[PDB]
């Protein structure tokens, strides 16, 4: 046994009002009534305008502070040249040829 | 609002204990106050302590988030049973059975890593060795100070 | 046979395996339909109001109501200071007080004793 | 146990119920198809063998062993339907189901963007308010004393009346908004 | 034209997508059997590992007394 | 086509 | 993604999972058969045809809405109010 | 809009593991209903799906014969 | 100080003079330009604190709680205007007049050179307090929430009034300039004993102190939303203030005597706010919260080190902005659905975005999320409990996450879930709303950027 | 791994301890026994900024191999062959290491066969 009579009713229209509400949830062709209202734009505007600003803060208000931007000193090698001074490092002790 | 549909004090005789289930929108063979020990219940319902999450989901509830109808009473700890907090739903193992099963779980790891922490494991090798006396300037030792000459030979 | 479920406190007994379930009596009959028809009325009474067009505003639950003002107003009239509420209060009000004070005090005059005798290591402790 | 109409389930209710859990259940246990198909029939076969039992009292014992042996052979972590609740989208869309009434508290600058939408509107509510004092004195004058006793709603009995209390089942919300 | 649903058959598969798929697939493989062909001594191993059975005392030093 | 129109609050305020 | 579902698609497939069905004839079988009545099915068989309905549309029908399903016309009608069918 | 089924009478049980299901079914005097319901997934294009190691092995073909060209790429580039 | 009491005595005028549909924009609009006057009084040293006469002086532990408090008449002003817009026009010119004079006692409160003059305006404070509270409250308890509050404050002060008559009778001065120079380090006895809680008991009171806060439960629910604003934002940092002051005249006694409250607060911070997790009553949730936010203050200011000092006057300034915001917040849905139970109006997100932002922002604040300055106080404050006792910590901790667990219930019960169905009177934002939470919101977050004009005297 | 089973499932007295070994001196086996040649100078590794773990008797591989790998950018496939220097060299080390652990495994089961011959003696 399933529904009653009554709820068959009941449901067949709620239903018919139901299917009416959600039809009548459609817009229509003029709806929505709105108000009346170069190819590299964002290579300039969001990379390079913020690199010219970041550029001159760091090299003019950044830089001009002591140990702001500390850098770790370069990787000096046996055989490498000092661009400051020209002092040419000595290489390596001769090797204990292995293979 | 008024008075008498507010909570009041415990009830001791049959007719107020029928108006206080008649105030609360109960049965009298279902309502059960707390019991009077001076806690501050009153007359409230004793309700038995099922989460929220319980009850029945496919259920057009009046409020149907908090699984709840309209001038149906409300658990003492409605805040605390609700679906965002402390859950007393069924589970198919036992709780003891569970409890059991992570605390002997537990204790059996932390046991099984302190063996292995009293045996380790290891490499059949030496120990790394290091120039210069075993790397004196390097870990921060004093250039005036001297350490005793540590050597290492060749095999 | 099989493990019997043991329900606890934060893990209920099922519906399913509950023996009062399957009371088929007339007094259960009654009771359930005297909670339908409690159930029904006030069900009726809350979308009368729900549906209403005229209302515009809050449908007021005096159930919840009256659980707020179960929970704070009706606490300290239905107080009564007797054995067990005294035991209670003062287990759990001035029973932790005393204990973070012991422990507090006695790991501060361990700590005040290495500092003033040169145990603790205040090295580079200049912020505090 | 908890029914909007019925204030109990009946015996052949509780035997179908344990036999639709009994079934999904075991197909979360037997999540292949031919697998599931072979054990529910197994499963159909041991519901129909005690079908023609006819002392209740036998029957409901039959049924809370049966449901002892459903509660030991249960899976862990059973199927679930997503949009059904313990699944994965589960009242997913709850936070997009906007009542109808906030479309009352629009500024006439959006309202004026749907006019037909809203031209329609009106008359929904105005059926609405002009089916209500109806519906309510259809609900009084059919009500027994003493209260409703179940919780189900009578239908429209007239050619012109609406049903009682239809509005909020009418003007609910979508599951998609 | 888009991918239309079907109903209780086999999906209408779009040329891309199989043959993007067949050509990781392949990269995958040419990939694993390139690194394998080049290194292959990330997996079975650089160097052999020793017997120290093997060595002799005369280069460890045992006196035999 | 079939567009369907969306219940929102009042955004404008 | 999710194609909208219509009442003569819906009809379509719950007609063609009964038509699946070895204890229905698919020559006997309209939208107005009542299971118990014109097919004579079991309340078991019920209960199968509800849950092949789950599987095939998707989503679960409770039990206190499985039970009152006795017609195809009906379960085509319970997934249209669930589904919002024809909006 | 109208969305055109396939045939329900074409899925049959037959060359199915739903054929091995219904004949260990009634060898104990069982029957299976639900089987030609069942019966699309075992056929079409969803028939004759790969094994794990078919799975593993997607495109080694193409990827070995691509390999051999290289590795004769750079045999022949060194000399 | 003088230009900052006259244009707020100026402000009665300027509400009884005015027309009865100006005497709002009026008063928000002079109430601001002192507010933007306030800003003179940041002219501080870093050895020397702006002293201005013998009456008064202002360093840098005034002068943001000058600030804040000069600001807060305008919110205040904004908030209380709906709910007393059926009022008749002399008695909304008369709560106006309490709010101005409340203002006016205060700003010459924190800036009282003498300390029988700075107890005389601390207790001048209660009056109009008690009138707006047991006035305007909207429900029955305000009047016994009126008795409570002024009887905890005066039952604690009336033994601060013979305290501080006796350091005037022995060391000859209450300015707390001279204070500074002819402190006597105060010896162990019973008498020095009651000295020290004679002069300490009062603030703890207005802080509140945990056991002694009963009065705020009330005092904060029963009171309209102006009189709840600058009795969480304001009136509980008179205790911290009074504290930081009477500190000085208070040792070595306090490094033995402050080990029972420590502990009062430390315990009492972890109650609060687990209550916080079973308060019905949202707006009561927030009062029980400002407790658990001012056991730190009361902890920072009894270990006495500078890191304390400077963490507990960035929480009591960030505290005021967060507090206030937070009871301005529960006023915007009290005002939509009359009452104040927290689980009956939830999801509203769904229909309030912006107003659910302002919430998401106010409890993102309370919740202590870096780098707001209830952060920076919360932090340098467990930095300074560290340094005091490396277990603290553990108190601390727990609290930092009970503090995250209600915060962001009170996100979830009202804003998130499921709309209530039956409640259909829920408005759109409006615009005075909106500004209300900016105007608390932007300060606060301004405060991040540069966060050393709300650290105190001793930054 | 066996080694394993030897001080575990076995004794510790014949087997070697990890941690503290060599127990023994170095020239109690050893007729002259040179010493192990540190080709990086000290101040050379110091500029190369190593590893403190790397710097081991077997840098100055590591030392060239940085330098390549520094002077091929980026060509960084071209520095195969000092890096298969480095590692080859590194295995030497380990393979010294594991000389010095079989040493002192013999030299205990000397110790051994010395124990249990002096008990047998007398
Ligand atoms: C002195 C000059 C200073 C200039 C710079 C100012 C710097 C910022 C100051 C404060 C800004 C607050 C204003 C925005 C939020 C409030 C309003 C709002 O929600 O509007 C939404 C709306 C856009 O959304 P919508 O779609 O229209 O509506 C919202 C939706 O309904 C749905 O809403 P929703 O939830 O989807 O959207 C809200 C969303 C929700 O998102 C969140 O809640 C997540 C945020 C927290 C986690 C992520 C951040 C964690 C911390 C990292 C950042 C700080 C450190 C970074 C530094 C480096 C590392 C140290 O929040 C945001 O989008 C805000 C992004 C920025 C967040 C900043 C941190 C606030 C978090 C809480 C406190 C944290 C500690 C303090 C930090 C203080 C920073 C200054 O925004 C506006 O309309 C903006 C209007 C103009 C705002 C002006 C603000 C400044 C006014 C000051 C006046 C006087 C000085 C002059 C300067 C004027 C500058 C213009
Ligand atoms: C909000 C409720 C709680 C409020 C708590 C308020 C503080 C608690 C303690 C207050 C004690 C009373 C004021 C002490 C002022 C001390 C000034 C001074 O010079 O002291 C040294 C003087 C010493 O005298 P002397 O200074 O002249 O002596 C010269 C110096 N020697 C000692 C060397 C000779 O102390 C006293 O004379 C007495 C001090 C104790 C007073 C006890 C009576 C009051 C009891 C407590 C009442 C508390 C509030 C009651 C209400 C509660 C709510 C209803
Ligand atoms: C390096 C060492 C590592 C050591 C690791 C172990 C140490 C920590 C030990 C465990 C502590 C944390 C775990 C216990 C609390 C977990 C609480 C929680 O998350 O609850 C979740 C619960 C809902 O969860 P659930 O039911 O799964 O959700 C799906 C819905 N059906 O949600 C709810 O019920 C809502 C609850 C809201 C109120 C929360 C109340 C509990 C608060 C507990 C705080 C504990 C603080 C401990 C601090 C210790 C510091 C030393
Ligand atoms: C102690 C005790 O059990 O006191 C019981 C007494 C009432 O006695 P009764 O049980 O009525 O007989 O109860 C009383 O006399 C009242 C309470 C006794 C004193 C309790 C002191 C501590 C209370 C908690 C303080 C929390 C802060
Ligand atoms: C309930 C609401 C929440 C709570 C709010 C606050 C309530 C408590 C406020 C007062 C707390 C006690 C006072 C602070 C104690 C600090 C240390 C101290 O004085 O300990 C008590 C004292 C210890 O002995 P000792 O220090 O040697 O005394 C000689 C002093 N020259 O001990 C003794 O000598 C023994 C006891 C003697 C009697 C003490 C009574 C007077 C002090 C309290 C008033
Ligand atoms: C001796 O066994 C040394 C190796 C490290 C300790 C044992 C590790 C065991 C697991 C690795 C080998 C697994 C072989 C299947």
């Amino acid at each position: 046994s399933g529904y009653t009579p009554d709820e068959k009713l009941r449901l067949q229209q709620l239903r018919e009002l139901r299917r009416r509400w959600l039809k009548d949830q459609e817009l229509s062709p003029r709806e929505p009534v709105l108000p009346p209202r170069r190819h590299s734009i964002f290579a300039f505007t969001h990379v390079l305008i913020p690199v010219w600003i970041i550029h001159y803060y760091l090299k003019y208000h950044v830089t001009t502070k002591p140990y702001t931007i500390v850098e770790k000193k370069p990787r000096i090698f046996p055989g490498d040249t000092i661009l400051e001074t020209g002092e040419v490092i000595p290489p390596m002790k001769e090797f204990p040829d292995q293979h | 609002i008024t008075k008498d549909m507010l909570p009041g004090p415990y009830p001791k005789t049959p007719e107020e204990r029928a108006a206080a289930a008649k105030k609360y929108n109960m049965r009298v063979e279902d309502y059960e106050p707390y019991p009077d020990d001076g806690m501050g219940y009153g007359d409230y319902p004793k309700l038995p302590d099922r989460s929220q999450q319980e009850r029945d989901p496919w259920y057009d509830w009046d409020h149907p988030d908090l699984r709840l109808n309209w001038g149906e009473p409300m658990h003492w700890d409605l805040d605390m049973y609700i679906r965002n907090r402390v859950d007393t739903s069924p589970t198919p193992v036992n709780w003891n059975l569970m409890c059991k099963h992570l605390f002997g779980f537990v204790a059996f790891m932390l046991f099984m890593f302190w063996v292995g922490e009293t045996y380790p494991t290891y490499q059949p090798v030496g120990p790394k060795q290091y120039p210069y006396n075993n790397l004196y300037l390097e870990r921060g030792g004093d250039p005036n100070k001297e350490p005793e000459p540590v050597v290492h030979y060749e095999i | 046979s099989f493990p019997k479920y043991e329900p606890s406190r934060l893990a209920s007994l099922p519906t399913t395996l509950d023996p009062a379930e399957y009371d088929i009596s007339s007094e259960t009959r009654k009771a359930q339909a005297e909670r339908l028809a409690i159930r029904s009325r006030l069900k009726r009474e809350y979308q009368l109001q729900y549906n209403d067009p005229s209302r515009r505003g809050v449908v007021e639950d005096p159930a919840l109501i009256r659980w707020t003002c179960a929970r704070s107003a009706n606490v300290y009239p239905n107080f009564r200071p007797n054995t067990k509420t005294s035991l209670l209060g003062a287990l759990f009000g001035i029973g932790p007080l005393i204990f973070w004070y012991y422990v507090f005090k006695t790991d501060r005059d361990r700590k005040e004793k290495l500092i003033q005798e040169g145990k603790l290591d205040r090295t580079f402790n200049i912020s505090y | 146990a908890f029914l909007p109409s019925a204030a109990y389930l009946t015996h052949q209710q509780k035997v179908l119920q344990l036999y639709k859990r009994a079934l999904r259940h075991l197909e979360s246990r037997c999540v292949h198809r031919d697998k599931y198909r072979y054990f529910a029939c197994l499963l159909r076969a041991r519901f129909d063998e005690h079908k023609n039992e006819k002392d209740m009292v036998k029957a409901t014992q039959l049924l809370r062993e049966a449901e002892k042996e459903f509660w030991h052979g249960q899976h862990p972590q059973p199927y679930i339907f997503p949009e059904s609740p313990g699944g994965t989208s589960y009242e997913r869309y709850e936070c997009y189901k906007v009542p109808e009434w906030c479309l009352d508290d629009w500024h006439p600058s959006e309202k004026a963007m749907y006019p037909d939408y809203f031209a329609k509107r009106e008359q929904w509510k105005k059926l609405r308010r002009e089916s209500w004092e109806r519906e309510v004195k259809q609900l009084q004058e059919e009500t027994p004393v003493g209260g409703p006793r179940t919780e189900a709603l009578p239908p429209a009995r007239k050619q012109g009346d609406l049903p009682p209390l239809w509005w909020h089942i009418v003007t609910r919300p979508r599951e998609r908004p | 034209a888009h991918i239309e649903p079907r109903y209780r058959q086999f999906p209408q598969l779009t040329r891309s997508q199989v043959i993007q798929a067949e050509f990781f697939s392949a990269t995958m493989w040419f990939w694993i059997l390139w690194r394998f062909w080049h290194d292959s001594d990330a997996v079975l191993g650089h160097f052999p590992y020793p017997d120290p059975s093997q060595w002799t005392d005369e280069e460890l030093g045992i006196p035999p007394d | 086509g079939k567009r369907l129109f969306i219940i929102k609050p009042s955004g404008f305020y | 993604d999710a194609p909208p579902l219509t009442l003569e698609g819906i009809k379509d497939r719950v007609l063609y999972v009964l038509k699946l069905y070895d204890k229905i004839d698919p020559e006997k079988l309209s939208v107005n058969s009542h299971f118990m009545k014109d097919l004579g099915l079991d309340s078991l068989d019920q209960v199968e045809i509800i849950m092949a309905m789950e599987d095939e549309f998707g989503f679960e029908i409770p039990d206190i809405d499985a039970e009152k399903l006795m017609c195809p016309q009906e379960i085509v009608d319970y997934i249209a109010d669930k589904k919002d069918v024809y909006e | 809009s109208k969305m055109e089924l396939p045939d329900y009478k074409q899925w049959k049980i037959e060359g199915t593991p739903l054929e091995t299901v219904q004949e260990k079914l009634a060898a104990r005097g069982l029957r299976d209903p639900w089987g030609r319901n069942e019966a699309w997934r075992y056929m079409g294009g969803f028939a004759n799906n790969v094994s794990f190691v078919g799975a593993l092995l997607k495109g080694f073909k193409w990827g070995f014969a691509a390999f051999v060209v290289a590795v004769g790429a750079e045999y022949y580039l060194e000399s | 100080m003088l230009k900052y009491i006259i244009p707020t005595m100026m402000l009665m005028p300027l509400t009884w003079l005015s027309k009865n549909s100006m005497i709002w924009i009026n008063t928000t609009l002079h109430s601001l330009l002192i507010s933007l006057t306030s800003l003179l009084l940041l002219n501080q040293f870093g050895d020397n604190s702006l002293n201005f006469s013998l009456t008064f002086f202002s360093d840098s532990l005034s002068t943001p709680l000058l600030i804040l408090t000069m600001w807060l008449l305008p919110l205040m002003l904004m908030a209380s205007q709906h709910h007393l817009s059926k009022e008749n026009l002399a008695r909304k010119k008369l709560f106006i007049s309490m709010l101005i004079l409340l203002q006016l006692f205060l700003i010459m409160t924190f800036t009282a050179t003498e300390l029988i003059f700075f107890y005389i305006m601390f207790e001048a404070t209660l009056v109009p307090t008690l009138i707006i509270i047991t006035r305007w409250g909207n429900q029955t308890e305000r009047l016994n929430a009126g008795l409570y509050f002024l009887f905890y404050t005066l039952a604690g002060s009336l033994p601060l009034l013979v305290a501080l008559i006796y350091i005037q009778n022995t060391m000859g001065s209450l300015n707390f300039l001279i204070l500074q120079y002819w402190v006597q380090p105060m010896p162990n006895s019973w008498s020095n004993t009651f000295m020290w809680l004679a002069c300490m008991m009062a603030f703890m009171v207005k802080m509140p102190l945990y056991g002694l806060h009963l009065w705020l439960p009330k005092a904060h629910v029963e009171a309209p939303i102006a009189g709840s604003m600058v009795l969480a934002a304001i009136l509980l940092k008179l205790g911290g203030y009074g504290m930081m002051r009477i500190t000085l005249l208070l040792n070595p006694i306090t490094d033995f005597m402050a080990y029972p409250f420590i502990m009062l607060s430390l315990w009492g911070m972890i109650m609060t706010s687990s209550i916080c997790l079973r308060q019905t009553d949202l707006k009561s949730l927030i009062a029980y919260s400002s407790v658990s936010h001012m056991a730190l203050v009361i902890v920072a200011i009894l270990i006495q080190t500078p890191w304390s000092y400077m963490g507990a006057t960035a929480l009591m300034i960030a505290h005021g902005l967060t507090s206030s915001m937070l009871f301005c917040l529960a006023n915007s849905n009290y005002e939509r659905v009359h009452s104040r139970t927290m689980i009956l109006a939830r999801g509203l997100q769904t229909l309030l975005p912006l107003m659910a932002a302002w919430w998401l922002l106010a409890s993102l604040t309370n919740l202590a999320l870096p780098p707001s300055i209830n952060l920076i106080g919360e932090l340098f404050v467990v930095m300074s409990t560290f340094s005091w006792s490396n277990i603290t910590i553990i108190l601390m901790g727990l609290n930092m996450v009970i503090t995250a667990l209600y915060s962001l219930y009170m996100l979830i019960t009202t804003q998130r879930g499921k709309h209530t169905h039956h409640i259909n009177n829920i408005l759109p934002s409006f615009t005075r709303e909106n500004a209300l939470m900016s105007l608390h919101m932007l300060p606060l977050l301004l405060l991040s950027l540069n966060p050393k004009i709300i650290l105190g005297p001793l930054y | 791994g066996a080694h394993l089973a030897r001080r575990y499932l076995g004794d510790a007295s014949v087997e070697p301890e990890p941690l503290r070994m060599p127990t023994f001196p170095p020239d109690y086996g050893f007729p002259e026994r040179k010493e192990r040649e540190m080709v990086a100078t000290q101040q050379e590794m110091n500029d190369a900024q190593l590893v403190l773990q790397q710097r081991d008797y077997c840098a100055h591989y590591l030392i060239r191999f940085l330098k390549c790998k520094r002077d091929s950018f980026p060509n960084f496939l071209a520095c195969k062959h000092e890096q298969h220097d480095w590692d080859y060299c590194e295995h030497l080390d380990y393979v010294k290491r594991m000389k010095e652990f079989e040493r002192e495994r013999r030299l205990l089961q000397r110790k051994k066969r010395r124990e249990q011959r002096e008990a047998d003696m007398a």
